C-alpha cells in the first residue's frame, strides 16, 4: 500500500500492484518478526526465550509456564541472603517442624540449634544442616542438637 | 554496520544480486519494486539500530527503566507533597472545613484539618501541598489566598516554611542508586553496614561502635542526638530493637548514649558600668555554652576565662574557679560540659 | 522466528504469492530479482538472529556481556602496575627530578622520588611501571637506560624485584567469575561471600575456605594465582586487608599461597650423535615444566623418567634418580614440585 503510494502515476495498473502488494505482504511479516523479536530482547515479554535466561543464569531445568520461569529468575538474581538469625531460625524449624532456641556466645562464637529428635528424621536434619552450613557464616560454629 | 547500510548501498547490493537482461536503469518497474523494498530495509535497519540502544540498561526511557527495575525489584520515587502549617485571620468564630484549597500565586494548598478563627486551639491548621514537589515547599511568611472565598477569612500566611515537598526521582538518580546497591551489599558485621541501620533512627545522628570492647564478637553502639545530646529511653528502645532487625548471627549490641558534665564555676570579677551580675552571668553562660558545644578533647582554663573576660559587662576578673579546681579538665568519652554552678560575686 | 524462516521457503512463499498468467519460469529475471530481494532478506533475518545472540551473549563475548554482568554487579578489575625502586650510579651531585623518564627494553618506567647523586638521601629512588601488566615486574639487578640524556650518570640498576604489576583482566576470566558467581550463592557473612571477596582481588584465581580450621571464630583463607601459582606478599596483603574491610568485624582471617616442593634429579644417560647435555637438560626442563603445569595429586617416577628417555638426543639412560630415590612423592596442597637439580652425565 505504501510503495503503490509512492509509485508513479503510469505504474498505476494490477500488473504493477501486484508484485508490490506482495512484497508489502512479506515486509508486514518481517515487521511483526521485529515486534516478536523486540519482545524476546524483553526478559518479561520473552517467553520462549526464557529458557536461555535460565542457561545464562547457569541453572536448567524443566519447566511448566513463563510466569514461573520470571519468577524464578527474579528469585535467582539479587535475594541476598539476610544476616538476621531470625529468618534462618525460621527456615530451620520449617525443616524440622519443630521450634529452635539459640545460645550463641559472641566470645565463643557457638551457634547451637536444639530441636525435638521426634519431629524431624535423619536424613532430613542432615540436609537442613547442610544448608544452614551453605548459607552460616564459615568462622561461626553452628550445633544442632536433637532433644530426646 | 547499520549506518553503513543505507538506501543506496543495499540498493546497489541488490542489483548486482540480480542476473538479468534488463540494464539496470532508473525509474526501471523493476528498479522500482526494488528500491522499494530497500527503502522499507533501511527503515528496519535503522529500527535495528535503535532497538540496540533501548535494549541497554543505561538511556532507558520512562517505561523501560520501570521494567528494568521492577525485574530489579527496585521502584522509583514519586516524590511527596509539601507540608505546612498556615495562619487564618479573620472574623472570629468562621469556620474552615476540611479539604478546602488555598492557593498562593498559582501554587495549589490544601488544609487537611478543621480550623475556626478566633478559637481556644488557635487559628493555625497544618496545610498540605496537593501535588508533589520542590514548588511546593514554600517559605515561611506566605499570604495564601483562599481559591473559594470564605466569609470571615480575610488573611491566610504560614508562620513556618512549607516542607516535604519532594520531587519525582529522574532517571539517572534511580540508574546510579541501583548501581551502587549492586556495587555494595548488605554484609554481616562490617562496620558501615551495622552503622547505617542505626542512623536511620530519626533521634541520633553520629553513631559509632566499639569492637572487641567485652571479647571477640561484642560490639558496643555508640550513638549521638542533636549535637551529640542524649536521646531519650524509647528512641534508644526502638533504636535497639531496630537493629536488632538487622544485626548479624549472634552478636552482643550495647547502644551507648551520650553522658553530660555538670560544670560548677565561681569568680569574684569587676563589672562594668551600666551592667549587673544577671546580665553578665547570662552572656557568658550562653558563650560557655556555646564553647562547651564546640569544646573539642579536654577542658581548656585560659579559654574559659578568655570567653569570661571578653564577655560585655566584665571590668575586671579574679579568683576564678571551675569545680573546685582551676586547671584543665579532662573530658572523656560521651561526656559534654553542663552548666549548674555560677558564682559570681564583685 | 528469525531462525524459522530461510532463505528458500520464503523465497518459494513469495513466488507462490505472485498470482499472475505469467508462468513463473526458472532463471528468469523476474525469478532472479525474487532470489536478490531474498537474498537480502535472508541477510536481514541472519543479522535480526545475531541480534538475538548478542542480545543474549551465549557466545561471542560483546560489550553486552560487560554491561550485564555490571548490572550484576560485578566489574572488571583493570589491574596494577609494578612497583620497586632503582639505584641512580653516576657523577656526585647530579639531581634525578621526580617523573624522570627510563626505558628498559620496551617497557617505560618513571622516576617516583626526586634524587640526588651523592646526598645524604641516597642514590636509590622508588619507580612504578607506567602501565598494568606483568611483563614490568621486573626482577632485581636489572640496568635501566634514561630516555633523556642527563650529564653525570652512568648506571640505573634495580636492588630488588619489582612487584605490584597485576595483570590487566580478560573478558574470559571475568566470564568464568561471572558463571562461578552464579553457581554461587553470596550472603552478608558468608564462605561463598568471602570467596566472592577474595576473588575480587587482582590475582587471585582460585580460592580456597576452610571454617572453623581453628574452630572458634577461626578463618583459613588459601588463594592461588594463574594455573595454581604463588602470588606476591603485597597481593596477599592487599586482598586481606580488603577483605577485613568487607568482613564482619570478630572472625580471625587468615590467608596463604602456596609454596614450591624442591626436586633433585640425579641420572646418568647415553648421549645421542650430535646432541649435547645443555641441549638434553633444557629440553627434558621443558617436559617437566609443562608436566608440571598438568600434574595433579603426586609425582610419579615412572612418568617422569619415561618423558626424559622420550626426550629428543636420549638414547639410553641409567641409575636416574629423583631427590636420590625413585619413589613417588605426594603433592600436598598449597605446594607445587619444584625443579632445583639436573644430574645427568654419560
Amino acid at each position: 500500500m505504501k510503495l503503490i503510494d509512492k509509485l508513479p502515476s503510469f505504474d498505476r495498473n494490477y500488473i504493477v500492484e501486484e508484485i508490490q502488494g506482495a512484497y508489502d505482504t512479506e515486509l508486514n511479516i518481517l515487521k511483526e518478526d521485529i515486534d516478536d523479536t523486540f519482545n524476546q530482547l524483553f526478559v518479561d515479554t520473552a517467553t520462549w526465550g526464557l529458557d536461555m535466561w535460565e542457561d545464562i543464569l547457569c541453572i536448567e531445568k524443566k519447566e511448566l509456564d513463563f510466569d514461573t520461569r520470571r519468577s524464578n529468575i527474579k528469585a535467582k538474581m539479587r535475594s541476598r541472603g539476610t544476616s538476621t538469625i531470625e529468618v534462618i531460625k525460621s527456615i530451620c524449624e520449617a525443616y524440622t517442624k519443630s521450634e529452635t532456641d539459640i545460645k550463641v556466645y559472641s566470645d565463643e562464637f557457638t551457634f547451637v540449634l536444639s530441636f525435638i529428635a521426634n519431629n524431624c528424621d535423619y536424613k532430613t536434619l542432615l540436609d537442613c544442616s547442610d544448608m544452614i552450613e551453605r548459607v552460616k557464616p564459615a568462622h561461626l560454629l553452628h550445633y544442632l542438637e536433637p532433644i530426646i | 554496520m547499520y549506518s553503513d547500510q543505507t538506501y543506496e548501498v543495499i540498493k546497489n547490493r541488490t542489483l548486482e544480486n540480480i542476473n538479468l537482461d534488463i540494464y539496470k536503469g532508473e525509474g526501471s518497474f523493476l528498479n522500482n519494486m526494488v528500491s522499494g523494498n530497500n527503502l522499507e530495509l533501511s527503515k528496519i535497519y535503522l529500527e535495528l539500530s535503535k532497538m540496540h540502544k533501548m535494549a541497554f540498561i543505561q538511556d532507558t526511557y520512562n517505561q523501560f527503566l520501570d521494567k528494568r527495575v521492577n525485574e530489579f525489584g527496585v521502584y522509583r520515587k514519586l516524590g511527596t507533597e509539601s507540608n505546612g502549617e498556615v495562619e487564618f485571620i479573620g472574623e472570629k468564630g468562621t469556620v474552615i472545613n476540611n479539604g478546602t484549597i488555598i492557593s498562593y500565586r498559582d501554587l495549589l494548598f490544601v488544609v487537611i484539618k478543621d480550623v475556626t478563627i478566633g478559637s481556644e486551639e488557635g487559628d493555625n491548621s497544618p496545610v498540605q501541598a496537593l501535588e508533589v514537589g520542590k514548588k511546593y515547599n514554600l517559605p515561611t511568611n506566605c499570604e495564601f489566598k483562599l481559591v473559594d472565598n470564605i466569609s470571615g477569612v480575610t488573611k491566610i500566611t504560614n508562620t513556618r516554611s512549607f516542607e516535604g515537598g519532594t520531587d519525582i526521582e529522574t532517571d539517572e538518580e534511580l540508574k546510579e542508586r541501583f548501581y551502587k546497591i549492586q556495587r555494595n551489599q548488605a554484609t554481616s558485621g562490617n562496620k558501615a553496614h551495622y552503622e547505617e541501620w542505626a542512623l536511620e533512627v530519626d533521634g541520633v545522628y553520629n553513631v559509632k561502635v566499639y569492637p572487641r570492647w567485652d571479647g571477640p564478637g561484642t560490639v558496643k553502639v555508640l550513638i549521638f542526638g542533636k549535637n551529640n545530646q542524649a536521646v531519650d529511653t524509647e528512641t534508644i528502645e526502638r533504636c535497639q530493637q531496630h537493629i536488632d532487625e538487622e544485626k548479624p548471627i549472634g552478636p552482643t549490641i550495647t547502644v551507648v548514649t551520650p553522658l553530660p558534665i555538670e560544670i560548677s564555676i565561681s569568680a569574684v570579677m569587676k563589672l562594668e558600668d551600666g551592667y549587673t551580675l544577671d546580665n553578665v552571668k547570662e552572656s557568658f553562660l550562653e558563650s560557655i555554652n556555646t564553647y562547651f558545644r564546640d569544646i573539642r578533647g579536654e577542658i581548656i582554663y585560659t579559654k574559659v576565662m578568655g570567653i569570661l573576660i571578653n564577655t560585655t559587662g566584665v571590668h575586671d576578673l579574679s579568683n576564678l574557679l571551675i569545680n573546685g579546681s582551676t586547671d584543665n579538665i579532662t573530658i572523656n568519652e560521651d561526656k559534654i560540659p553542663s552548666v549548674t554552678t555560677v558564682n559570681f560575686s564583685e
